[PDB]
C-alpha cells in the first residue's frame, strides 16, 4: 500500500475544476469531424466586429429608431448634436454591442475603441462633423472649443460614407473594472461627443434630415479578465415546458 | 489570415502624417468590413509593450465551466396511496441545456457546437415536515442515475426491472460521497451540434419546429435504491454539465429578451425599458444627455 | 492525469490560441490596404 | 474598380456599376463534397450550368413603414426551373449560393437596408409559448416580411447582426449588394424540403426617404445556386 | 505520505467502468484453451449473415407462413405484390433478423443493406420481378411506373433462383438513430417494393402459387453505436425456480 | 481470412456495366453462402472514405456491462420466533445468470464463453415498518460474503462456526463502504463455459437436462457480521457481475419468446402478437400496407 | 493500472480487431468469384 | 486501482501547511509585473534600520 | 507536487535569500567608509 493523507478541499465540487473523468460509454467512435465555415476559438474575434450603438435610446424611439441619430439643418454655429457615454460594462447604448455583451461576462476590461459613424443622407447631402473623444476627469463638454481640446476627428462627407473615431487606451492602471459606480476613478473612461464643423447643407429636393448609424468595436489589443456571470439575462421562475421534460 | 496570439497586440510610436491621397480615417462600412483604422493612424501614439493575457477569453475556457442544467427535487416515502403525476421515489428527465438560462445563452452565442459532456450529480436530502414534524436524521441513501438513449424504455417504477442495466449505463452513488461525475461523449450523428435549427425534423408537417432529436443527449433516470423508510423525506437532485473538448462556429448575435420557453425562441420582453420589445437599452432624456456625468 | 481508455474523458484543451478574426472583420474577395480609400 | 461588377453563372449574366466589393461568408467559397466528407454512396447528380445560374424572385416595394423582408435557402428556390425539378426529385440536396441585392434611387433619395445573410435562423414567435407553424415558416418563393426586425424576430438584437455576413446597400453609395455562401450545414447533406441552411434578410435600417416626386423604389433578389449536388434519385414529391 | 485529494465521483459504481480488481482466489491456473470452431470477435460479423424476413406479418399467417410470400399468376399487367418497411430499429419484416437484433442492441446505424430474395417454385415456372428501393420523402409507390424511378433491380427467374437488391446508404448525416418517431428525418430509410415485371408463367401441372423467401444481410461499411438495453426482451417478475437458486 | 478491421470499409467509384455472362447481382442462397454482391456491382456509386469506428461492437465491448445477476432481499432483527424459510440474518445463493433476462438473452447470443467474472455487492437497508412504525436511523452494517465451490458445505445459521472460512474466500464490508469488488478468475473444468448443454451431467437417466454443473461458478454466502439490533430493519443485497477477458464461440438465434425459467428453455409466448408463439412480429393489414406510410 | 499478482485480475481487453466473417457468410469448401455465377 | 492507506493526520487543516490548491479562476492573467521602489525580501533588513 | 495547469495555484515559494538592506539603511548618493568621519 502506498501511505497517503487527505488535504483541504477533498471531495469538494469546484465548478471550474479541470479534471478527467469516467466515460460513460467506452468504444464510443464519434461522428468524424467535417469542416464548418466560421469557426471561432476565442472570444476576443467577436468583439472585433463592429456592431450597432443604440445612442438614439429615448422613449420617443421606438424599436429600430433606437439605432440612428436623426441630424438636420441649424442656423447656430458650433452646435452640439450627441454625446455618447463612456462605460461598455454598464447600461447605455454601448452595452448591446456585440463587445459590450461579451465584455459583460468579464469583470476586467482593456484595450483601444473604435466608434464608426456612417453617413446615411442622400447623395447631394454634404456637411462636416467633429467627434471629439475627452478622457475622463470633468464633465462632458458641452461647446465646440472645449471639446475640439481632447482627441477628435474632423469628419467631411463624401464619396467615403463612414469615419472613424479611436478611442486610444489612456488609462492610469492596466485594466479598468468593473462596479456599481460609474464615477469611479477606475472605471470611467470619459465621454464620446458631436459636433457640428461647418452645417448640414441639402438641396431643396433632398430630405433635410440624415441619419447616422453608429457602430463600435474592439481592436486587436483588447482584453478580458474575472469571468462573471452576465447580468443581462436572467430568470425568477421555471420556463414554459421546461416540466414537460420531466414528463 | 490564421495566427497565434497569445497576448494583446503591441503599440508602434506614430508620428505627424500629412499625406495627400491617404485617408485612414475614412472607411466604406456599407462593404460589410470592419473599419481597419489603427490607433496609430488615428492619433500620435507611443511605443508600448503589450503583456496582456488572451486566454481567458478562449473558447474552450468560456464555456467549459460546470453549469446547472437540471434541478429535480420528490418525495422519498411510501406511494402507495400517491397521484399519478407525482414522482414516486424517481424521476426521468430529457437532458437539454434550456432550463437555466445563464448556460442556455452562452451556448446559444454560438451557431454549431462540438463537445464532450462531463456530468455531476448533486444530491441534497431533508426530512419532510409533514407527517414528521421532528427530525430524526438524514439517511445515507444510495442513488442509481441510468443513462437511456431519447425514445427508449425508461422505468416505470422504483422497482420496475428495467433498472437491471444490462446495457444501459448506470452509476450508483451515495449521499455521504462526492457529487457523482461521469463523462458523456459527443454523441451527434452529425459532426457538431445544432444550436439553432431551421427546420423540421419530421418528414411531415406536423413535426416540431427548432427541435431536432438528433442534437438531445438522451434521458437520465434517477432513482434511491433503498426501499422507502417509516418516515418521509425530500430528495434534490441536481445535474450539472461542462462542455469540454469545444469547437464553435458561427457566432450569433446575443439573446436580448427574456426566455419564454425551452422549446422554442418565442420573445415578450421586459414591459419596459431595459430588455423590453420596443426598447433594449434603458431611456436617458435626451441624446445630448449624459447619463452619469460627473460635476465639481 | 488520464488513467481512461477513452481519449474523450480527458480533462480540457485550454491550448489553442490560433486566431483568424479576418474571416469575420473582413470577408471581403479584395483586401483593404492602410490609408488607401477602400471605395 | 471595386465599383463595378460583372457575375456570370450559366446562362445568366448580371452586371453592376454601384457595387461595394462583394463579401464571402467567412472567407469561404462554394464547392462540391470531397470524397473524406461523403456520406451517402450512390453517385450524385451535377447539373453545373442547368442549376448553377441566377433566378430572380418577385420584386418587394420599400416603403416608408417597411419592416424587412427575408427568404429562407433554398425553400424559396425549391419550385424554380432546373434546381426545382432536382430538388423535387431527390432526397438529398447540397449547394452554396450567390445572393445579389439590387436597389436603386435618385441622388436626392436617402435610405440604408442592411442585407444579411443568417445561418440557421431558427424564427421565434411573439407573446405566445406556441412554436411558430409550418405556414409560417415555409414561404417558399413569396418569403415574408420581419415582425420585429429589431430582435430579427428571434429574442436576439438587430445591432448585433452584423456578425453574420452582410452588407449594406446605402443609396448615397451604392445600389447593390453580393453576398457568396458556402454550405453552411452540421451535416455533408440534407433534405431540402424540411431544412433551410441559410436566410436572407434585407432590414431598413433607416426610412427611404425624399423630397422628389414619389417613385415606386422595389428591391431584387436574384440568387445562383453554387456547386449543386443531389442524391437519391426517386419519383417526383411536389 | 503522498498528499491526496479526492475527486467528484469517488466511490462511485459506475457499471461500464474498466478498471482492475482483487482477484478471489490466489494463484489460481484457468484451464488451458482449446481451439473451438466458429470465433467470434465482433457482433458486425454476425450481421453480415443473412436472416429471413417476417415479410408476411399478416393475421392470415401463423407460424412459418410468417416467413414466406405467396405469388400467383396475375391477368393484369403492372400490378404490385408486396412492400417492406425500412427500420431495423422498430417492429417489422426486419426485426427478427440477426441484423436487426443486433442492432436494437444499439442506438445509431450506419451503411448499406442487402436484401436477397430466393424463388421457390418449382423448375418450369417462369417469370420476372422487379424489386425497387425508394429513398425516403414521400409516400411508399403504389405503380410500377413510380417505383422503377429508385433504386431497382430486375430479377429473372432461372438457373440462380436468387437475387440481390442493395439498399445503398444514401443518408444526409453519418449515422440514423432510433427513436419513437418512425417519421423522423434522422430514422426514415425509404421503402421496399415489389412489382410483376411481365407475369408469373407456370404450366398446368405445375403450382400455380409459387413461395418467395426473404432475407436481408448487413455489409461490410455497416457500423453501430450508442449501445443500449434491449426493447426485444423483459420481464415483469421473478423466473420459475430462480427462488431454488437461494434454497 | 482473418483480417484486422478497425473502420468501415470505404465505397469505390463505379461505371456502368454491360457484360455478357457477368451477374453479380444472382445467387445460389442454396450453398448457405451469404450473398456477395457489392453496391459497386448492383448501383453506380461514388468514391466515399470511411471513418466510421467498429470498437463499440467488440464482443469484449458488447459483453463487458456490469449487469445485475442477484437481488435479495432478508430481515435484520431476532430470529428466535422466525419460521424455517426465512433467511435469518443471512444466505446463501447459487450464482447463475439466468435469473435476469437482459444479461442472460445477451450471453445467450453465444454457444460457448469463457471469460473472468468481476462481481460487485450493492447493499441498502431500511427500518422496518411493522413493529418500528418510527425511524431511529439506518445502522453501518459490516457484512460478509463468502465464496463457497458448488455442492459444498454452506453454513446454517448466522453465527455458524462455517463463517471462520480457513479456506474459502471471503470478503468483509461495511454499508457506508462503496460497493465491494472482486474477481473470480475462469474456473469452468472446460476450456470454455457451455451456455447451452445438449445433454444430461448424470451417468444416470434421472438427471437434469441442459444443466450442466462445471458451468455453475459457485455458491456466494452472505451474511450480517454483527448480531441483532433492538429494532429490525430490512436488508437488501444486489449482486452485480461482468464479464472480461471473453472469448466467444458459434452465434445463436436471439430469444424471441419470454423466458420462462432459469432450468431451462422452455417457452410459451405472448397471448398475441408481437413476441407471440404463432407471430413473433406484430401483424399489420396486409404485405401491401406501409406500416408508418408518409403522406403529405 | 494493475498491481494484482494474477493476470485475470487486470481489467477487459478491448483491443482485438482481428475478425474473420466469412467462416459464418461463406462455409463453402469452393470460394465464389465476384460476376460469375455461383450456380 | 492503486492500493493505498490514510495516515494520520489525514483530513486535518494546519494553518502553517505548505501544498498547492486548485486555482478557482482557470487561464486567468494576472497584470504584469512593474518595477517598485522599497522591495524588502527578509524582515531582518527592517530590524537594521534604527 | 502541482497538477493544476495554472502556475498560481502552486505552493509558497520559499527559496528567495537575496537582500538589499542598504535600500533603507545606507539610501545616500554618497557611500560611508568605515572609520572615517561621515561628515
Amino acid at each position: 500500500g502506498v501511505p497517503t493523507y487527505l488535504l483541504p478541499g477533498s471531495g469538494q465540487f469546484l465548478t471550474t475544476d479541470d479534471h478527467s473523468s469516467a466515460p460513460a460509454l467506452p468504444c464510443f467512435n464519434p461522428t468524424p469531424e467535417m469542416h464548418i465555415p466560421g469557426q471561432v476559438r476565442n472570444m476576443l474575434e467577436v468583439v472585433q466586429v463592429e456592431s450597432m450603438m443604440e445612442i438614439n435610446n429615448t422613449e420617443s424611439a421606438v424599436g429600430m429608431e433606437r439605432l440612428k441619430v436623426d441630424i438636420s439643418a441649424l442656423t447656430d454655429v458650433d452646435q452640439l448634436l450627441f454625446n455618447i457615454p463612456l462605460d461598455i460594462q454598464l447600461d447605455g447604448p454601448l452595452r448591446n454591442t456585440l463587445v459590450g455583451n461579451i465584455s459583460r461576462y468579464y469583470t476586467h476590461w482593456s484595450g483601444s475603441l473604435e466608434m464608426t459613424f456612417m453617413f446615411c443622407g442622400s447623395f447631394m447631402a454634404a456637411g462636416k462633423l467633429i467627434l471629439c473623444y475627452t478622457p475622463p476627469g470633468g464633465s462632458c463638454p458641452t461647446t465646440r472649443e472645449t471639446a475640439m481640446l481632447g482627441t477628435h476627428i474632423v469628419w467631411d462627407f463624401g464619396l467615403q460614407s463612414s469615419v472613424t473615431l479611436i478611442i486610444p487606451w489612456i488609462s492610469g492602471s492596466h485594466y479598468r473594472m468593473f462596479n456599481n459606480d460609474a464615477k469611479s476613478t477606475n472605471a470611467n473612461v470619459g465621454y464620446v461627443t458631436c459636433f457640428m464643423q461647418t452645417n448640414l447643407i441639402v438641396p431643396s429636393e433632398s430630405s433635410d434630415t440624415c441619419s447616422l448609424i453608429g457602430f463600435i468595436a474592439a481592436k486587436d489589443d483588447f482584453s478580458l479578465r474575472l469571468m462573471r456571470d452576465s447580468p443581462d439575462i436572467g430568470q425568477l421562475d421555471h420556463l414554459h415546458a421546461a416540466e414537460a421534460a420531466y414528463q | 489570415i490564421e495566427s497565434i496570439i497569445k497576448t494583446a497586440t503591441d503599440t508602434v510610436k506614430s508620428e505627424i502624417n500629412a499625406e495627400l491621397g491617404v485617408v485612414p480615417s475614412l472607411n466604406a462600412v456599407e462593404t460589410g468590413a470592419t473599419s481597419n483604422t489603427e490607433p496609430e493612424e488615428a492619433i500620435q501614439t507611443r511605443t508600448v509593450i503589450n503583456q496582456h493575457g488572451v486566454s481567458e477569453t478562449l473558447v474552450e475556457n468560456f464555456l467549459s465551466r460546470a453549469a446547472l442544467v437540471s434541478k429535480r427535487s420528490f418525495e422519498y416515502k411510501d406511494h402507495t396511496s400517491s397521484t399519478a403525476r407525482a414522482d414516486k421515489n424517481f424521476f426521468k428527465w430529457t437532458i437539454n441545456t434550456r432550463s437555466f438560462v445563464q448556460l442556455r445563452r452562452k451556448l446559444e452565442l454560438f451557431t454549431y457546437l462540438r463537445f464532450d459532456a462531463e456530468i455531476t450529480i448533486l444530491t441534497t436530502v431533508a426530512v419532510n415536515g409533514s407527517g414528521n414534524n421532528t427530525y430524526v436524521g438524514l439517511p445515507d441513501l444510495t442513488l442509481q442515475a441510468m443513462f437511456v438513449p431519447t425514445g427508449a424504455l425508461t422505468p416505470e417504477k422504483q422497482d420496475s426491472f428495467h433498472w437491471q442495466s444490462g446495457s444501459n449505463a448506470s452509476v450508483f452513488f451515495k449521499i455521504s460521497d462526492p457529487p457523482a461525475r461521469i463523462t458523456i461523449p459527443f454523441m451527434c450523428i452529425n459532426s457538431a451540434y445544432s444550436v439553432f435549427y431551421d427546420g423540421f425534423a419530421g418528414f411531415e408537417k406536423n413535426g416540431l419546429y427548432g427541435i431536432n432529436p438528433a442534437d438531445t443527449i438522451g434521458n437520465l433516470c434517477v432513482r434511491i435504491v433503498n426501499e422507502h423508510q417509516p418516515v418521509g423525506f425530500t430528495v434534490t437532485v441536481r445535474v450539472y454539465m461542462k462542455p469540454k473538448h469545444i469547437k464553435a462556429w458561427a457566432p450569433r448575435p446575443p439573446r436580448t429578451l427574456p426566455y419564454m420557453s425551452i422549446a422554442n425562441a418565442n420573445y415578450k420582453g421586459k414591459e419596459r425599458a431595459p430588455n423590453a420589445l420596443s426598447a433594449i437599452i434603458g431611456n436617458r432624456d435626451s441624446v445630448k444627455t449624459m447619463p452619469h456625468n460627473i460635476v465639481n | 492525469i488520464n488513467f481512461y481508455k477513452d481519449s474523450y474523458a480527458a480533462s480540457a484543451s485550454k491550448q489553442d490560441f490560433s486566431q483568424d478574426p479576418s474571416k469575420f472583420t473582413e470577408p471581403v474577395v479584395e483586401g483593404l490596404k492602410a490609408g488607401a480609400p477602400v471605395l | 474598380s471595386d465599383r463595378v461588377l460583372q457575375l456570370k453563372l450559366g446562362n445568366s449574366a448580371i452586371v453592376t456599376q454601384e457595387a461595394a466589393n462583394y463579401c464571402c461568408a467567412y472567407g469561404e467559397w462554394p464547392n462540391y463534397l470531397p470524397d473524406h466528407e461523403a456520406v451517402a454512396i450512390d453517385k450524385p447528380t451535377q447539373p453545373e450550368t442547368a442549376t448553377d445560374r441566377f433566378y430572380t424572385l418577385k420584386s418587394v416595394k420599400w416603403e416608408t413603414g417597411s419592416t424587412g423582408w427575408w427568404w429562407k435557402l433554398p425553400d424559396a428556390l425549391n419550385n424554380i426551373g432546373m434546381f426545382g425539378q432536382n430538388v423535387q426529385h431527390h432526397y438529398l440536396y447540397r449547394s452554396g449560393f450567390l445572393i445579389h441585392v439590387q436597389c436603386n434611387a435618385t441622388k436626392f433619395h436617402q435610405g440604408a437596408l442592411l442585407v444579411v445573410a443568417i445561418p440557421e435562423h431558427q424564427r421565434g414567435a411573439h407573446n405566445t409559448n406556441t412554436s411558430p407553424g409550418f405556414d409560417d415558416i415555409m414561404k417558399g418563393e413569396e418569403g415574408g416580411t420581419f415582425n420585429h426586425p429589431y430582435v430579427l424576430d428571434d429574442g436576439t438584437s438587430l445591432a448585433c447582426a452584423t456578425i453574420f455576413p452582410h452588407q449594406w446597400i446605402n443609396l448615397r453609395t451604392n445600389n447593390s449588394a453580393t453576398i457568396v455562401l458556402p454550405w453552411m450545414n452540421a451535416a455533408p447533406m440534407d433534405f431540402p424540403l424540411r431544412h433551410n441552411q441559410w436566410t436572407l434578410a434585407i432590414i431598413p435600417v433607416v426610412p427611404l426617404g425624399t423630397r422628389t416626386t414619389s417613385s415606386m423604389v422595389p428591391i431584387t433578389v436574384s440568387i445562383a445556386p453554387m456547386c449543386c449536388e443531389f442524391n437519391g434519385l426517386r419519383h417526383a414529391i411536389t
